[PDB]
């Protein structure tokens, strides 16, 4: 949700944003 | 909750990130105890989801299945054995307590967990705890997606799903008791305290309510009436409604400003210079020293997208990293935690590492043993920054200079700075692109001091640089900007 507060690293975030 | 409960004269803990319990126990005996380390922060010891897409990521351990002490790091016997052996040699154990959430809501139901416990995120069913739908915040969370969307709403940060992780209802006595039952089980085994994971996502009152259920520490290793050391993970760089001071009543807080600012200063980004570190501490707008858990990097932000972003120094920047850790360990502010990491195939595309999910070194998902090389470094892709001579000796430096005031500061108005710790230690830094050749007041007794950064004191002689302090306390320091480590640290126990 956005890119402001990333947690668990980039790769986790990208799969979470999808 | 503010005292680390370490043995007298041991002033730092090390994060043995994803280490196996037996490796930690051996590490306590063979290294951490003789080298003066105060304690160890362990990866979450409770059962978590086994995630195979991607293949066993490090962050699978922040998605609890139950409170069984059963992980890729070992079973309850191995954990109990690690805690016993470490306490017996004077090194404490601090548990990463993942108490804000269970696993993600969209995780497939089944037994794909580290102890094979059944769990059904879809139905909010974790029978191994047991938890049900009554024990989660589905009702209380007011957001459209059920997840945390707006960080400027402190209620939603607390009551909604952190990146979709099922958010427990910590206002309910039943949920507080199961967590406290789990934490008290670890206290009875002998742990000295806890890192409270995602404390920003729990209400301070809920934390207090849980902590009030906790026992005193095990009286075999701790004095009667000892309380568990509590440091709460709260990411607060300012400008958000949630303030890390809101948690001061429960214990210490992680000061993420520490590593963020220190990294920018040492990278010389944004016009920052080391000479600005003269008032380091509360002066920089940090939490009170007695409330601060400090560190250069942590397990999360060392991958580049945590609190502090690209400014965080890691083992990947080994030369600059050693200087930041040395300064942290030399400066009296806060309780210092040293990071100990593992290697992973960092692969950048557009400044983003697509492999930052990779878990510890493994053989088909089984975490590799930590092997020790004859030069005391680690094999099997374990970095062991805590075993680096430059860092380990500074851990000892902090023990030697414990309680001594920050004094005798010097700077050149750029990046060549130095300071002392009472009459027990002195440290000199050269982060400018030219040589540092100067005579400085060290405040130390006259003598020949081994530089613990370039070498060691072994059999009444130094293996590295030697510093000669005169009767006036003055000593000449000569540090090339091409030096392997452009900083020198001497203390009372490095005097010949
Ligand atoms: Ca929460
Ligand atoms: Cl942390």
């Amino acid at each position: 949700y956005g890119h402001s507060h990333i947690r668990f690293g980039y790769s986790y975030h990208v799969s979470y944003c999808g | 909750q503010y005292s680390p409960n370490t043995q007298q004269g041991r002033t730092s803990i090390v994060h043995l990130f994803e280490w196996r319990w037996v490796d930690i126990a051996l590490e306590c005996e063979r290294y951490l105890a003789p080298k003066g380390f105060g304690g160890v922060q362990v990866s979450p010891p409770n059962e978590n989801v086994a995630i195979y897409n991607p293949f066993r990521p490090w962050w699978e351990r922040y998605q609890p299945v139950s409170y069984k002490l059963c992980t890729r790091s070992g079973n309850e016997d191995e954990f109990r054995n690690m805690v016993t052996r470490c306490n017996n040699v004077g090194v404490r154990i601090y548990v990463d307590a993942v108490i804000n959430h269970m696993c993600g809501n969209a995780v497939s139901a089944g037994t794909s967990s580290t102890c094979g416990s059944y769990f059904n995120p879809g139905s909010r069913d974790f029978p191994a705890v047991p938890y049900s739908g009554w024990d989660f915040n589905d009702g209380k969370c007011k957001t459209g997606s059920g997840d945390i969307e707006n960080y400027n709403d402190a209620t939603q940060v607390r009551d909604c799903r952190l990146t979709g992780l099922l958010d427990l209802a910590l206002e309910k006595d039943y949920v507080r008791s199961k967590i406290a039952e789990y934490m008290n089980h670890l206290i009875d085994i002998g742990v000295a305290g806890f890192r409270l994971d995602a404390s920003k996502h729990m209400w301070p009152g809920d934390i207090k309510a849980i902590l009030d259920k906790l026992h005193n520490l095990n009286s075999n290793w701790f004095p009667a009436g000892s309380k568990p050391f509590i440091y709460q993970e709260v990411i607060d760089l300012g400008g958000e409604p949630i303030k890390s001071s809101d948690y001061f009543g429960n214990g210490r807080v992680t000061e993420f400003k520490y590593g963020a600012k220190l990294g920018t200063v040492i990278r010389k980004w944004n016009g920052e210079k080391m000479s600005y570190l003269k008032n380091w501490g509360e002066g920089w707008g940090f939490v009170p020293s007695d409330r601060a858990l400090v560190f250069v990097d942590n397990h999360d932000n060392q991958r580049g997208h945590g609190a502090g972003g690209a400014s965080i120094l890691t083992f990947w920047d080994a030369r600059l990293y050693k200087m930041a850790v040395g300064f942290m360990l030399a400066h009296p502010y806060g309780f210092t935690r040293v990071m100990s990491s593992y290697r992973w195939p960092r692969q950048f595309q557009n400044g983003n590492d697509v492999n930052d999910w990779v878990g510890p070194p493994n053989n088909n998902g089984v975490i590799k043993e930590v092997t020790i090389n004859p030069d005391t470094t680690c094999g099997n892709d374990w970095v062991c920054e805590h075993r680096w001579r430059q860092i380990r000796n500074m851990v000892i430096f902090r023990n030697v200079v414990d309680g001594q005031p920050f004094t005798n500061w010097y700077d050149n108005g750029s990046n060549q700075v130095a300071f002392g710790r009472g009459n027990r230690g002195f440290i000199v830094f050269n982060n400018d692109d030219w040589s540092f050749s100067l005579t400085l007041q060290t405040g130390l007794p006259a003598g020949t001091y081994c530089d613990v950064i370039s070498g060691d004191k072994i059999n009444g002689n130094c293996t590295g640089i030697k510093i000669y302090v005169s009767d006036d306390g003055k000593a000449h320091f000569s540090i090339s900007n091409s030096a392997e480590d452009p900083f020198i640290a001497i203390h009372a126990e490095s005097k010949l």
